[PDB]
RNA sequence: AUAACCGCAUCAGGUCUCCAAGGUUAGUAGCCUCUGGUCGAUAGAAUAAGGUAGAUAAGGGAAGUCGGCAAAAUAGAUCCG
RNA sequence: GUGGUAGUAGCAAAUAUUCAAAUGAGAACUUUGAAGACUGAAGUGGAGAAGGGUUCCAUGUGAACAGCAAUUGGACAUGGG
């Protein structure tokens, strides 16, 4: 129904799914899946890799 | 070579295997299936040879009754009510050139060798063969074979 | 009543020799090649071209090619040893294997 | 000596001995009993397990989960109706039950009759063929029997799995009883259902307990550790995946209570897990109130070893199991029980996204051929 | 069993056993061949070669 | 000398000497290769429990144990200290 | 001298074999080719000592021996060195 979004990819996530890693500080980061999560530990950013939706938009790809 | 049973001939022929180099225990089983069909009455002669090259293909198989400890269970030997079967190729071997020189036998004496009946199967043991398998600590242990003796009597049937 | 038929099959290797020891990849490659023709062809002599075997062991025996195109020709056997066909299995040298069906073979 | 420290034990003696059964369905043992004052109804069926997916729905319970959204995970079992075909009478005699007389019906399909036999390419098939000759000239001579005698009567239904995607054809026989009241009027149920498909609305509802029978995936031969729940032997010569000690020295015997290896997994077993949706295979079956898209219940790419497009039951074995259903014993309410239940959203998405493959195709755009 | 001609044409041919070279459709003809001196002969028709020795490049080095 | 010696044997053991290629590297270390040598060690099919050796484990981190036993972790070079 | 145990324990270290043709009564195992591997110059390579004593080389073969097989062999036989 309503359907909140993944912080890395920026997918939709349909309920009953992921998992909610709340920093030091206290933002509450959605993941759709461990292949976010883990990239997430290696703090390997969403703007490098190329089938995110992040390098999509900032190099005229989508929209 | 002294055949422990002996038609008045002319209607029956016979063949023996002096000392095979097979297993006793094997032989033994392959010849029990041999002797008869599943009825009571001794069985014929192109049966036995086209059970036996069959379970050389592993497609029919022998049922081990007398000596079992330990073989294993295969759906083929529902065939003779028995749950314990086995395909043993050098003993159909032995017993199929045996078979092969008493039809050879019969072919002198000029009667129907499609008619033959197995009248008599018998697997003897025979004199031990020596050999030395060595043990830790210095033991020595014999290791020994045991060949056969295989007579065959067959006759016609009617 | 069997006759002698040639025809064409590709043989997805990846398939057979799936959860198998990687120092028994490209020896059980070609038993079940043998065994693949004797079934498919109903004969117990099966040679196979040594172009068949070279390609199979161009991986090094445990990286088996995914799919091999093979022809396969039971042919009429010299005075016969018992059985009076023999198959035969050869490799194709093939660029894709994009829409190739189990054709026949023409001579 | 005693124990040291007396710790509960391994494993119930209840379910014993751990052994694959003889049965590849559900036998169902005791019906629930007779109120002769309802109508006559069916008090089982049978289905073939799925595969389950979560849906999510509002609770109704001062639990903190009061008027909150809740997932759940939700079994899919298949459910295509089950065609009657037979009658069966029962005497109640001292030694037990006993069946007096068997009716069955004029025209059988082959989906019926793969069941008589074991080798069906072969025969000739002949399986009521004397029977339907019989029949035509019917059976209200051994009808009457059973309105005369007989305090039991249980009606032969039988699956139809050609409309499954299984590929099994053979289809399952079985007895389900008839618990409403007058021995009459239960035959006169069974009989106007003879080449009648049964379907599954006609028995359970939307908001009721189940009794789920049925026989649990096989994992063969597994040791002490995993069947029985034991504690692993410390880093132990020989080896540590096993007991240490059977027995005491008297009784000069082992116990049939100390854990021994064994077969796992194919035994005959649960009770109250509760009906949330009867389906339709008739679209919109996953469809709801709230989210209002058009959906069939088929996950994309199929449940996973597929498809379904049947009724079908979903509720609170290994895949393509022939399940039993019962309805249960006693009609209990525990608030738990006789809830209000609120489907918001049924899933229909390895590791799916998106819900439809319409959605997919939206997403990714125009791919290159 | 050919076996001796391998043996002999390594001595004459001065190398190794594995680079030896016998043609497979001549095996007829090998097999006649006892001596040193048959084997010479077989080495001037070239039914016995010498394999050249397996190729190590020095190129990826430089 | 993993089959011509000694160990009862064609025994995973033992038994003095010489010559000693390329790449990586401090290196006759380890890893891969050329010349020379070998494929000798009963096979085929299935992939249960239990073993033998080998890997990996969320959160916690010796609470296990007689005892950190076993395994992890550290590791080279340069500059600072 | 012979049993039961029993056709049972077992034949699982040293990465590995495969395809064809020839020979033969018979080929998973002999030879030849083609592929694929290992040894990896303080080598399983090329030469000596101690110890062995004809095992060396060729041609031939019915057994037994080479813990499966064997057309092979440090086995057996007749020659030569």
């Amino acid at each position: 129904i309503k359907t909140d979004m993944c912080s890395f990819s920026e997918y939709r996530i349909y309920p009953g799914r992921g998992q909610r890693f709340v920093a030091k500080d206290g933002k509450v980061h959605t993941f759709i899946h461990r292949k976010e999560a883990s990239l997430f530990r290696q703090k390997i950013k969403p703007v490098k890799l190329h089938w995110t939706l992040v390098w999509r938009r900032m190099n005229k790809k989508g929209g | 070579v002294k055949y422990a049973k002996e038609s008045n001939e002319n209607k029956c022929c016979k063949a023996f295997g002096q000392d095979l180099r097979v297993h006793f225990k094997n032989t033994h089983a392959t010849v029990q299936a041999i002797k008869k069909d599943k009825k009571g009455n001794p069985m014929k002669l192109s049966a036995a040879k086209k059970f036996l090259e069959d379970v050389m293909e592993k497609k029919r198989c022998v049922p081990f009754r007398k000596f079992t400890g330990c073989i294993g269970r295969k759906a083929q030997a529902k065939e003779f009510k028995h749950t314990q079967g086995r395909w043993p190729v050098k003993s159909c071997k032995f017993v199929l050139d045996l078979l092969r020189n008493a039809e050879s036998n019969a072919e002198m004496k000029n009667l129907d060798v499609d008619n033959l009946v197995i009248e008599h199967i018998q697997v003897n043991r025979a004199p031990k063969g020596r050999r030395r398998t060595y043990r830790a600590h210095g033991r020595i242990n014999p290791y020994m074979s045991q060949p056969c003796h295989i007579e065959v009597i067959l006759r016609e049937q009617e | 009543s069997l006759q002698p038929v040639c025809r064409d099959y590709t043989i997805h290797l990846h398939k057979l020799i799936h959860g198998i020891q990687f120092k028994k990849r490209a020896p059980r490659a070609l038993r079940e090649i043998r065994r693949f023709a004797q079934k498919t062809m109903h004969t117990k002599d099966v040679r196979i071209d040594t172009k068949l075997n070279k390609f199979i062991w161009s991986g090094g025996i445990r990286n088996v090619p995914r799919r091999v195109r093979v022809r396969i020709a039971r042919r009429r056997n010299d005075e016969d040893s018992k059985e009076k066909f023999y198959t035969l299995v050869q490799h194709v040298p093939v660029a894709s294997f994009e829409n190739l069906k189990t054709e026949y073979v023409n001579e | 000596s005693h124990r040291k420290f007396e710790r509960p034990r391994h494993g119930s003696l209840g379910f014993l001995p751990r052994k694959r059964c003889k049965r590849h369905r559900g036998k169902v043992k005791a019906f629930p009993k007779d109120d002769p004052s309802k109508p006559p109804h069916l008090t089982a069926f049978m289905g073939y397990k799925a595969g389950m997916t979560h849906v999510v729905r509002e609770l109704d319970k001062g639990s903190k989960l009061h008027k909150k959204e809740i997932v759940e995970a939700v079994t899919v079992v298949d459910t295509p109706p089950m065609v009657c075909v037979g009658v069966v009478g029962y005497i109640e005699t001292p030694r037990g039950l006993r069946a007096l007389v068997t009716v069955w019906a004029g025209h059988l399909s082959d989906e019926c009759k793969r069941r008589f036999y074991k080798n069906w390419y072969k025969s000739k098939r002949k399986a009521f063929t004397k029977y339907a000759k019989r029949y035509g000239d019917k059976m209200e001579a051994e009808l009457t029997r059973m309105k005369n005698y007989c305090s039991v009567i249980r009606a032969i239904c039988h699956t139809q799995p050609s409309k499954t995607p299984i590929g099994s054809k053979k289809a399952h026989v079985m007895e389900i009883q008839v618990n409403g009241g007058s021995i009459a009027e239960k035959v006169d149920f069974c009989t106007k259902m003879f080449e009648t498909a049964v379907p599954v609305k006609a028995v359970f509802t939307e908001g009721e307990m189940i009794d789920v029978i049925g026989v649990t995936k096989g994992h063969g031969v597994k040791g002490v550790v995993s069947r029985w729940g034991v504690t692993r032997l410390p880093r132990t010569h020989r080896g540590l995946r096993k007991i240490a000690c059977i027995g005491a020295w008297h009784p000069a015997r082992v116990q049939f209570q100390v854990p021994r290896h064994g077969q796992k997994g194919y035994f005959h077993r649960e009770m109250n897990k509760k009906v949330y949706r009867v389906g339709n295979g008739a679209p919109r079956n996953a469809t709801t109130e709230s989210d209002l898209t058009e959906k069939r219940i088929t996950p994309m790419g199929g449940f996973p070893h597929g498809t379904v497009n049947n009724d079908f039951l979903l509720l609170k074995g290994c895949k393509k199991r022939p399940i039993t259903f019962r309805k249960t014993l006693v009609p209990r309410t525990t608030r738990r029980a006789l809830e209000p239940v609120n489907l918001k959203f049924i899933d229909t998405s390895g590791h799916g996204r998106f819900q439809t493959s319409e959605e997919k195709a939206k997403f990714y755009g125009p791919l290159k051929s | 069993s050919l076996q001796l001609q391998k043996r002999l044409a390594a001595s004459i041919l001065k190398c190794g056993r594995r680079r030896v070279w016998m043609d497979p459709n001549e095996a007829s003809d090998i097999s006649m061949a006892n001596s040193r001196f048959s084997i010479r002969k077989l080495v001037k028709d070239n039914l016995i070669i010498r394999k050249a020795v397996a190729v190590h490049s020095r190129y990826r080095v430089r």
